[PDB]
DNA sequence: GAGCGTACGGCCGTACGCTT
DNA sequence: GAGCGTACGGCCGTACGCT
């Protein structure tokens, strides 16, 4: 499913994690194909917060990722047996988009908590408006968001741990009550 | 390149997307009771002028047209709720009249998008009715290049009637269908009581009738349902027990519950059977056909009660399933969970501001019309001085001037009088300016007295209601047992 | 019971008919087969023109599908798709956005996630199609009204070119550059009886959107003299010299209908294969600022001329356009040559001029009817006005009208329609003024029908003028 | 994916060979179940006259056609051995569907002519109608085309082998120009 | 050869809440 | 304990004629 990158030097290497098959596609022709690798996401990741970890391990799109970034979960965590020194959340410019979004975040922080801190994790800026990803061709899509001397990115940082930990369990976690709370909270 | 904080990212993303799915896509308004995409494929079949007096339109067509102009999402999403707004399984009172393979309570999925037809049943005319004439709020469409209206004018009560199911984001909603001729009756009865009581608006709605039929077992559960918003009510299918000859005995199942799959329900009985947790039970069929309807057949063993097995099936099989109500639904744009007169008083509300609104409108239009054919009688009845005035003129700018001037008449009306053809000359055609500005007189004051006061208003929607409830209503389906 | 030879003879037929009619076989005169023409038709209909935005993709197919199109969606699609590709097109008739494949044999994105409208060029096929021009006819239920045949401003057929499969025979016609394909239909139209070796004169050959090189006239020759025909078509190559007298092979442009990835891949077979060698490495370049640019490095060694000439006839480097000019002529298919082509074409061009000077004729006339009426009208407004005033109905206004001034029912309706303010001064000159044009228009209108030489000096003179629009440099280089 | 009847007594059994997927659900859900099975057919068929035995064998579809049958083909074909007594060509009324059915009759001719000269085989028969039979829904299917009392099959018969052999040969087979004179004489 | 281009759909992932 | 109902596609067979 991945369509990796020529090089093998980590260092200058990036992944991108795009959303939708047909964003997928012209992300692949319009990528710098030395340096950027593609793995596309085929829609609403699996959330990790209200899954078990035999539900996790065994869950496609969870299992091409480990792979792909070639580090391993858990307290077999190294970061020097990761493959790319960028890994770039692509999403559409909409709310499913910010979902998938969240939806990746809570697998990095719950599993590959290392690799936030290290500033590797990225999310990419695409063309805000109606169109989507997969709506844009391969050259439009190469120029705004995957082009280095161009692109916009938003380096993900962790701040507090502690209070990013009481974060994550109340948005994603299994207890409804609580996230609709915060919803009422700040709906606008 | 920039720094975003990962615990702010969280929040406001998913604020975005859970804030979007509430309001957006998973709870039907309380005024004309749709979700979104449901609004959009009726108000795309509507400017379509898929009546029910044009032939059916392909599936395929209608998607894109509604997809293209307003629902920038997969065609899935649209197509499935179109076909379950045609399924007379699924809705209580079918929106959509659709023609081929729809699929079936068995669970099987409507054929492709291209292998269908499609257009309105007759009372969505009635969703749409008076929709034109400022009724409801427009608003732009997503990509600004089309208009979209923000809710329907809904003229008979849709949230309560087919009811609503839909999953959202820190909450869900589940409300149950109605007999549409039992909710009317209570709406009526609220018009003229604000002060009605839960207990009293159940003598004219009983409780929820579904599609399906079926029975209800006891109120106990419609009570609290319909005074808190949330409760539990016990739905059991038709099944009798036949005594065919001396020794045999057959249970037959002719009406199963709501939103229960039926192959699915026989493959339980069926495991049942298989893993011996049931006996008595020798063959079981399905003889469902569009005749006969639903008909499930169950063949018991001599020495075997048919009575003991029916009882056991109820507790262990679909065959017998709960309705969690959670009347939540979309008030002022935000998510309320609402109580039996709730949902009704701001229907009504709906309504009663709907009627003014058309009312006003008409008024304007009117009050416009009978300004016109006051200059144009002027004109008619000096029409040599007219006519002269115009050919004196050089241009039609300064004809305007010289009629306004000469005759007193405003810039409307002098536009109206050129752009008046000589026909309008004739004899007979004086005569029905003569009408038409009579009758008018006659209309505007008919409205003057409806916006003047609370209760015209009031009985017209009350009559135009029960216009509905007789063109419309039919028999409650499922039985309530106590 | 049915007779098994009776039910396959008949039912074959049956199928195969219709494929050669109503699927693979494009028309002689707009050179379009059933598909394409409904497309464009629709984006008419819908209105679709270029000055307007793009239009979701599902919707137009949506449309054409139902309307006139009883199939499924992805030949109906992929077809449009086809007409935005500028590799495979000559003068593309879709104006399309967001991804719409390339030469890797990469699809596009589905109808969803694409949108399309209609070409400049696209305006000329569609040219006074409302003005009785070509007839139409029912679509496949009745409800609808469709085209038999576009107008076709420019010769399409030989423009864009066609290539289907049908039953008992296919066809393959190379796409041509436009500015030479007129040109060749004004040297036609002024000599009925000029040599196809006369009129390769200005038609020098295909000129295939993906530029290249084609070698020698000999096919190009025959193609045009019997309809059928191969035409060598050779990527554009050169070896560059480099230091430390290493040499590289640099590919700038690709034959027709051939997938670059797919000819890249035959060449790194050849090379795990051992089937050739002397090359270190292979690089797909190709960027939107160079367009197709494939490299091949050559070790030391070797020489990069052997390999190259060794790659030609080893890979699709060098392939054959196998020309077979089938078209349908009226309606039944025949193999044709370049003049029969472009003879049925130009009487397409003398038909649809001479049908549309007719119309505007038995228009500009009905109109002068009208407007006479209206300067009698005019001339007696006093009289007009009072008469009108007399009657009681419209129908006796009618009646007083037209026995009382000489006028016709036509006239007497329009009258009656008339608007108060058309008796305003300058209203009233431009009803005089509209009149006389009109006379000298109706002239210029029977000068037309009248001489054949007048009316066929229009059909030059617009044909010439699309040619000054959208005529364009030759692409293909055609080596000896 | 076969659909089969219950009744295990080939005499009273029927076998529908039906065009597209969509109608094979439909006629599924419109048959008898006791003596009605279904074969759905996934587009165009091969042609048997044009490929040699080696494909034809290892073709899914004409796989799926003999298990049904359970008769074997060619020399080693057992009429005895037949499941169903009936077997019904069902196609859309269209060209295509025409095509389909010449098709069928092709292998039919060519592996199984004891089942053509045993009168076993049928032509069903759609309304002439511009709609498919994939989108009508199963009650018009099975009122119209499936049941005994309201159904025309057209039992198909052979009277001439050395006709029926030269016209299959010619139709389809691997001779273009014999394809296109038959064409040319008798099309109008 | 194979593959040019108009024709004749199913399967099965996820979030999310409430309730079994 | 499983499923309800709006959201986020690509793999692959065949006929047909020609170099
Ligand atoms: C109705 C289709 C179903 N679908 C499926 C189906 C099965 C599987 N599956 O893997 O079994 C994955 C998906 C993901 C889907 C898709 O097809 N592409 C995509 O990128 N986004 C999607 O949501 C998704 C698609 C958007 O919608
Ligand atoms: C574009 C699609 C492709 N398609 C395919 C694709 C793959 C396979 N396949 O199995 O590889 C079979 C078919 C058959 C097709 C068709 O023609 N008929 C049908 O009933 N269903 C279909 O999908 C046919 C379908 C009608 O059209
Ligand atoms: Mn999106
Ligand atoms: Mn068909
Ligand atoms: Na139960
Ligand atoms: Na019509
Ligand atoms: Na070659």
């Amino acid at each position: 499913k991945l369509a990796d990158c020529s090089s093998k030097s980590p260092e200058e290497c990036e992944i991108f994690l795009v959303e939708g098959d047909s964003a997928g596609g012209s992300t692949k022709s319009g990528r710098d194909s030395r340096t950027q690798a593609i793995l596309p996401l085929r829609g609403k990741i699996l959330n990790v917060e209200k899954a078990r970890l035999d539900r996790i391990l065994n869950n496609n799109e969870i299992r091409q990722m480990i792979t792909a970034f070639g580090t391993g979960i858990g307290g077999d965590f190294d970061l020097a047996k990761a493959r790319y020194h960028k890994i770039v959340i692509m999403t559409d410019a909409d709310v499913d988009g910010a979902h998938i979004r969240t939806l990746l975040l809570t697998f990095f922080y719950r599993f590959m908590r290392p690799l936030i801190e290290a500033g590797y994790v990225y999310i990419a800026q695409p063309p805000t408006g109606y169109k989507g990803l997969g709506e844009m061709n391969a050259d439009q899509l190469w120029e705004t968001t995957m082009n280095p001397e161009h692109r916009a990115l938003l380096q993900v940082k962790l701040e507090d741990a502690i209070e990013a930990d009481q974060t994550f369990e109340m948005l994603m976690g299994d207890v409804v009550e609580n996230r609709r709370q915060f919803i009422e909270d700040n709906a606008v | 390149i920039n720094e975003r904080n990962i615990t702010s990212e969280m929040r406001e993303s998913f604020l975005d997307y859970a804030m979007s799915v509430i309001v957006a896509r998973a709870l039907p308004d309380v005024r004309d009771g749709l979700k979104p995409v449901h609004r959009r494929i009726l108000y795309g079949l509507n400017e379509q002028g898929m009546t029910p007096d044009k032939s059916y339109k392909k599936s395929a067509r209608i998607v894109g047209d509604v997809m293209g102009k307003y629902h920038p999402h997969g065609d899935s999403s649209i197509y499935e709720a179109m076909v379950r707004m045609a399924q007379d399984f699924s809705y209580r009172y079918p929106l959509v009249d659709g023609q081929g393979n729809f699929g079936s309570m068995d669970g099987d999925g409507a054929a492709a998008m291209r292998y269908t037809e499609a257009r309105m049943t007759k009372i969505t005319l009635e969703l749409l009715r008076d929709i034109n004439k400022d009724t409801i709020d427009f608003i732009d469409n997503y990509d600004g290049n089309e208009r979209e209206p923000s809710v329907l004018p809904a003229r008979f009560p849709n949230l309560l009637a087919n009811g609503a199911s839909g999953i959202a984001v820190g909450m869900a909603t589940n409300i149950p269908p109605h007999n549409l001729t039992e909710l009317i009756n209570g709406v009526l009865s609220l018009s003229k009581n604000p002060d009605i009581s839960i207990a009293e608006l159940m003598e004219d709605i009983e409780g929820p009738d579904f599609p399906t039929a079926g029975l209800i077992l006891g109120k106990s559960g419609i009570r609290r349902a319909y005074e808190t918003g949330r409760g539990s009510i016990q739905m059991r299918s038709r099944a009798v027990i036949e005594e065919r000859g001396g020794g045999r005995q057959r249970i037959v199942v002719t009406e199963i519950p709501f939103q229960v799959n039926k192959a699915r329900m026989i493959e339980k009985i069926a495991e049942l059977v298989r893993d011996k947790k049931i006996d008595g039970i020798t063959d079981l069929r399905d003889e469902t056909s569009l005749r006969t309807g639903v008909r499930v057949v169950i063949d018991v063993r001599k020495d075997a009660n048919a009575s003991v097995i029916l009882n056991n099936l109820y507790k262990q099989t679909p065959l017998q399933t709960s309705f969690g109500v959670n009347m939540i639904a979309l008030v002022n744009g935000r998510p309320k969970l609402i109580n039996l007169k709730e949902a009704l008083v701001h229907y009504l509300e709906h309504q009663k501001t709907v009627v003014r609104r058309r009312t006003q409108y008409n008024l304007r239009k009117a009050k416009d019309r009978a300004h016109i054919l006051e200059g144009l009688r002027i004109a008619l009845d000096h029409i040599d001085e007219i006519i002269s005035t115009i050919r004196e003129s050089d241009t039609d700018k300064v004809a305007m001037e010289s009629l306004q001037q000469r005759f007193k008449l405003s810039e409307k009306q002098a536009q109206a009088i050129l752009d008046m053809r000589l026909r309008r000359l004739t004899g007979l055609e004086r005569d029905k300016i003569e009408a038409e500005y009579n009758e008018l007189l006659n209309y505007i004051s008919e409205l003057e007295t409806i916006l003047a006061d609370e209760e015209v208003l009031l009985q017209l929607v009350r009559d135009e209601l029960t216009e509905i409830r007789d063109r419309f209503g039919d028999d409650r389906r499922t039985e309530i047992q106590l």
